């Protein structure tokens, strides 16, 4: 055994890592400040830019009826919450938005979340333990794909929506696993992707995963109040019940103008999601204001049902413009409000099309005013899909600012790209 | 009407399962438990304490069999499921042998089959009962029995 | 509350019986004073 | 037929009372 | 840690076990009865959930009570019937006023000042809530640059960044810093969002003995010298975690003797000053202000603006480098949506009233005013016999119970009286020790005290929780 003075030399001779790597010189880049709200139209610098940087697709930033809402509920209860929702964390209005978003949607019970990204990472891992196997997409957000690690469970990809190889990744699931019957089987999607703003196909996805006995976790943020005929979502669109589906998640932090999330489906399984949690148990619930101003702002969805079919003309017309850029090519679909524009023929290497992609992107704004979104990936995240720069269209662009931003879009990559 | 107080140490373990055992008082209520069930049959059915000692002793090989060594896993969902294949006997100390409590709940089934055959003259219609019972109580608590499975039984 | 209605109550709450329901709480009490019974007669009078 | 069984245990009893605890193997 | 009388610690294992051997008898005598769901598996095993059914659901009008009023020293509660057999509790009408001991504004900001209110109001109607972009999109407005500068002010580190949850502070940052090759030795009673964050890198876990110094050292010195647990290679990184003020234990931390611990072993300190950054010390600063110690003895030091300030949200204070990675690779700055502009606009208000910069002079009233009320209540409680944990200072003051059987008889029997209080359990907390948790605000008044003193000891008697001498 050691001694206790040979020890003290092993404690002497270890030197430790640094706790970060050096700060290079193109890892420090500020972002813009802007002033007077975040629309359409925005303000940076005292000039007017235009937004297309920000995701509400509705046009319900700044809203008459919302901040009328939100002064009533901020002028009695306060800004803060002050504790959980298992102690007296629990306010009325934290009711009513639950009762209000399940008449909605049409399911029997809901369930609240305080932050928009923290709903997938106590959503997941409280459905699957150890020992269970997901299906997961190979192009899911980081929220998604760190909620199946915290899960220990087994994760598998398949390619990115491709409904043929989902049928191979579940033939080969129901062989290696032919002798258990115990084990529970999920497949994990996502309505409107983020990192390429594809549609998922929920006809094939509901069709196989009725022969193999699978659950379905729909995520659907980018979706909820925009993709349906009613703005019901992407079940509206594909016309399935939205009863097949066994979860549905979604942020309110894109088309509803507020913070927080929520957890939709049948009653069995939304009361042990309560008493079982991470992030719903373990932390402060959604400020009384934030949560009344969604009830208001899915009142506006209701009543209003044009200012969808005003999103499906923007998106056309923004797409119709975009037919002629030489550098990129529009690699989105064609009713998300997502359009997305991968780099054709990679010029450089993966760090090398990262800087020519900012680079480009703060020259929009910097010659003629113009917030777009580009890429940005960290080392957690796991993500393999080819990299471009984004346009949140909203509901409220006007015919000018929808036709601004393509001749400065297909005159900055010509001289550039090419 | 208090007295007697412990500061009872925290202890590492950090499975909710299995640390609750290192507190004062675990043993004096283990036979207590054993002393006031004795009791009970004693008196709702007359009978002699052989036959008492007997039912005792078997009662308490079907409540700790299936305790101890049957349900695996834990009944807590903080923990994911890492423990998903450890019998309760296999997760007790964190994987340690012959600790002060593994001892102890080794030499409980073996001082309570010595009180069942020595107040009931051995005879034979419950000398094999309760010669089935320490037999099979005492091979599962074996060191080298570790994450075996007889058979494949109860194993994947 | 007179004195054994709080001696009662105290009982209840230290041994676990103010959360079972009601027949769980009278299969139980009855068999503890079924307990009562045959230790003092027997024992007071088997012995002595 | 009564005192080999109480005359052995009480050896067996004394020979795990007296093991040292021990972690188990590695990989 | 702990002096449990040894009569009460005999009564507490029986009364555990009554609860288990009438749970397993209706589960055997309820697997038979599903003889008189279309092709999947169960969302849960019926061996799983078994303290959540057979425990929690005896007792679940103690948890969730809904209210209807600001979080104030007194509030309105809702009450709620069984309706189908105690199943599904709804609520009704007929609210009640009881006097909150529940919440957790310490100083008072969370309700409505003369000072906070008017001016979040205003600043609502010029940037209209939430932003719906990142913080490297179109999420830093002019209120989020200058929300960044009074947190370096206070904190007196030399750079901060603020997130939009305190859950999330934690387990999206240590990912960062450590991954596969580091240790990570953690106190034992951490929250949960710090256990969750070492378990999503490739770290290891070890745990020291809660608040001693003596059993840190001989653990970082296992550690060091025996190397990886399976290829003896020298771990990379060592990162110790610790808590300001440890809740549910009302502990203040042995910070000195834990800084120069590590500053000797070469290992890096975390502080968690969630509960601990405006209630103690002589300026709010903190227990680096209270202890006084070195501000840069400290690496990272992480915080929360919910239970002090009146307002959701957290907080990262480090270096000038330390911000400028996590801002460039963090992944809730690069994907989540931020803080609301009237969330933080009610942090800046708030600092500024405490830092005495709003012309008035009540933000030291409220610094003296809660430590009056935590000193005084805690020491009428001694004095009646109660159990009460706790240094001097800490505003958190939890009353042992140590048996199951009274958390639903010292709850039910306080809202009875108008006293509404929190306990937990044993899924929460360990087998033996239960409790219940005090909150004492810079609000409550001393008749408020006097009445609610004079109601916990008349609920002491009943249920006998005085496990000590009196006077
Ligand atoms: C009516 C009076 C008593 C009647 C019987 C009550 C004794 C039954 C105790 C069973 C102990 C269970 C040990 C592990 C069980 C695991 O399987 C489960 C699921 O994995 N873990 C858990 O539930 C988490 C551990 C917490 C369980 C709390 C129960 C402990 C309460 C009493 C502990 C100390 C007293 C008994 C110690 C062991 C006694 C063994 C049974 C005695 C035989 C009784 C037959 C006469
Ligand atoms: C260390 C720690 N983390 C997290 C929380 C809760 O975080 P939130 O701000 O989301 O309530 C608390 C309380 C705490 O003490």
């Amino acid at each position: 055994p050691l001694t206790e003075q040979e020890i003290d030399e092993l404690c002497d001779e270890w030197v430790p890592e640094p706790l970060i790597p050096p700060i290079t010189e193109d890892m420090k880049h500020e972002p813009p400040v802007l002033e007077s709200a975040a629309g359409p139209h925005t303000t940076v610098n005292g000039k007017d830019v235009v937004n297309f940087a920000s995701a509400n697709y509705l046009g319900l930033i700044g809203h008459e009826k919302l901040l009328e809402s939100c002064t009533s509920a901020l002028e009695k209860y306060g800004v803060g919450s002050c504790g959980p929702r298992g102690f007296y964390g629990t306010i009325d209005v934290h009711l009513d938005c639950e009762t209000r978003i399940s008449k909605f949607l049409g399911t029997p019970d809901s369930i609240l979340y305080s932050y928009g990204l923290s709903t997938m990472f106590s959503t997941i891992p409280c459905f699957c333990k150890k020992g269970d196997v997901i299906v997961a997409d190979e192009g899911v957000h980081w929220g998604i794909q760190n909620g199946l690690q915290l899960s220990r469970s087994t994760i598998v990809y398949f390619k990115h929506n491709d409904m043929e190889s989902l049928r191979i990744t579940l033939e080969k699931i129901m062989t290696k696993y032919k002798r258990s019957k115990n084990l529970r089987r999920y497949i994990v999607a996502e309505a409107v992707y983020q990192n390429s703003g594809q549609i998922a196909p929920l006809d094939e996805i509901v069709k196989l995963k009725e022969k193999y006995r699978f659950r379905v976790i729909l995520d659907e943020s980018n979706s909820f109040g925009v993709l349906g005929r009613s703005g019901r979502g992407l079940a509206e669109h594909h016309s399935v019940p939205i009863e097949k589906i066994d979860v549905v998640t979604a942020a309110m932090g894109h088309a509803l103008a507020t913070e927080g999330g929520f957890c939709t489906g049948n009653a069995r399984i939304i009361d042990y999601q309560r008493l079982s949690s991470s992030g719903y148990v373990f932390s402060a619930s959604l400020p009384p204001y934030l949560a009344s101003a969604a009830i208001t702002a899915i009142d506006v969805i209701d009543q209003n049902p044009d200012m969808l079919v005003k999103l499906k003309q923007n998106v056309a017309l923004l797409w119709k413009g975009l037919s002629d850029i030489k550098g990129m090519s529009l690699t989105s679909n064609r009713e998300s409000p997502i359009v997305f524009l991968k780099l054709e023929k990679s010029s450089g290497s993966a760090k090398d099309d990262l800087l020519l992609l900012e680079k480009m992107a703060d020259r929009a704004l910097k010659e003629d005013s113009l917030l777009v979104v580009s890429s940005k990936r960290s080392f957690l995240d796991k993500c393999r899909l080819p990299v471009g720069i984004k346009l949140y269209v909203s509901a409220g662009h006007s015919e000018s600012d929808l036709l601004k931003a393509s001749e400065s879009l297909k005159r900055l990559a010509s001289e550039l790209l090419l | 009407m208090a007295n007697l107080y412990v500061k009872a140490v925290p202890p590492p373990d950090m499975n909710r399962n299995t640390e609750w055992f290192m507190y004062p008082g675990v043993w004096t209520t283990y036979m207590l438990i054993l002393f006031f069930g004795w009791l009970v049959v004693l008196s709702v059915s007359g009978c002699s304490p052989g036959m008492a000692w007997t039912v005792v002793n078997l009662a308490h090989f079907v409540v700790t069999y299936h305790s101890f060594h049957w349900m695996k896993g834990t009944p807590f969902a903080d923990d994911q499921g890492i423990y998903n294949g450890l019998t309760w006997w296999e997760q007790m100390d964190n994987g340690q042998q012959l600790t002060r409590n593994r001892k102890f709940l080794t030499l409980v089934p073996v001082v309570l089959y010595l009180i069942a055959s020595h107040t009931t003259d051995y005879r034979h219609p419950w000398l094999f009962l309760n010669t089935l019972a320490v037999m099979v109580l005492v091979v599962a608590k074996f060191p080298n029995m570790h994450k075996v499975r007889i058979f494949g039984i109860n194993g994947d | 509350m007179n004195w054994v209605q709080r001696k009662i109550y105290l009982y209840n709450v230290t041994f676990g019986l103010y959360m079972l329901d009601w027949w769980e709480r009278y299969l139980f009490n009855s068999l503890v004073v079924v307990l009562m019974w045959f230790v003092l007669y027997n024992g007071t009078r088997y012995f002595s | 037929g009564h005192f080999f069984v109480e005359g052995l245990l009480g050896v067996v009893i004394i020979i795990l009372l007296t093991r040292k605890s021990y972690k188990p193997p590695k990989r | 840690m702990i002096t449990i009388p040894y009569l009460t610690a005999v009564s507490t294992y029986f009364s555990y076990g009554l609860l288990f051997a009438f749970g397993q008898l209706r589960d055997f005598f309820r697997r038979f009865i599903d003889w008189w769901l279309q092709g999947y598996a169960p969302i849960c095993l019926g061996h799983e959930d078994f303290y959540i059914r057979r425990l929690y659901h005896r007792i679940q009008d103690c948890f969730e009570r809904p209210i209807s009023s600001a979080p104030d020293a007194w509030f309105d509660v809702v009450e709620r019937y069984s309706n189908d057999n105690n199943k599904t509790l709804k609520r009704t009408t007929k609210t009640s006023r009881c006097l909150n001991l529940g919440s957790y504004n310490y100083l008072g900001f969370g309700s409505f000042d003369e000072y906070c209110t008017p001016r979040v109001i205003e600043s609502l109607k010029k940037f209209s809530a939430s932003t719906c972009s990142s913080r490297v999109d179109a999420g830093t407005t002019s209120v989020h640059a200058e929300l960044e500068e009074c947190v370096t002010r206070f904190v007196g580190k030399p750079a901060a960044v603020v997130f939009g949850m305190g859950y999330a502070t934690n387990s999206a940052i240590i990912p960062v810093l450590i991954g596969k090759g580091g240790l990570i030795i953690s106190d034992s009673l951490n929250h949960s969002s710090i256990v969750n964050g070492a378990r999503g890198s490739g770290a290891t876990i070890r745990v020291f003995q809660h608040n001693t110094p003596s059993h840190l050292e001989r653990v970082l010195r296992e550690q060091i010298a025996e190397g990886q647990p399976r290829t003896h290679r020298p771990w990379k990184k060592i990162i110790v975690v610790v808590e300001g003020i440890y809740s549910m234990e009302g502990e203040i931390c042995h910070l000195p003797e834990v800084v120069a611990i590590c500053k000797k072993y070469k290992a890096y300190v975390y502080l968690d000053e969630a509960h601990s950054i405006g209630a103690i010390g002589k300026t709010g600063k903190g227990i680096c202000e209270l202890l006084g110690v070195d501000t840069a003895d400290v690496d990272v030091m992480m915080g929360t603006f919910t239970k002090s300030f009146g307002s959701c949200g957290g907080y990262i204070a480090g270096s000038k480098e330390l911000i400028q990675y996590l801002k460039h690779q963090c992944p809730a700055h690069l994907y989540a949506t931020s803080i609301p502009t009237p969330s933080a606009q009610q942090i800046i208000s708030a600092i500024k009233v405490i830092l005495g910069e709003d012309g008035s002079n009540r933000g030291a009233q409220k610094l003296a005013r809660i430590r009056e009320n935590s000193n005084f209540f805690r020491a009428e409680l001694q004095k009646m016999g109660f159990e009460v944990l706790g240094d001097n200072d800490s505003p958190v003051m939890p009353i042992m119970l140590y048996n199951p059987a009274k958390i639903p008889a010292f709850s039910r029997e306080c809202l009875r009286q108008k006293v509404a209080v929190v306990v937990v359990g044993f899924p929460a907390t360990p087998l033996l020790l239960a409790r219940a948790r005090i909150c004492i605000s810079a609000s409550h008044s001393r008749e408020d005290l006097i009445r609610a003193l004079k109601v916990i000891s008349k609920v002491g008697d009943l249920s006998g929780i005085k496990y000590f001498p009196a006077e």
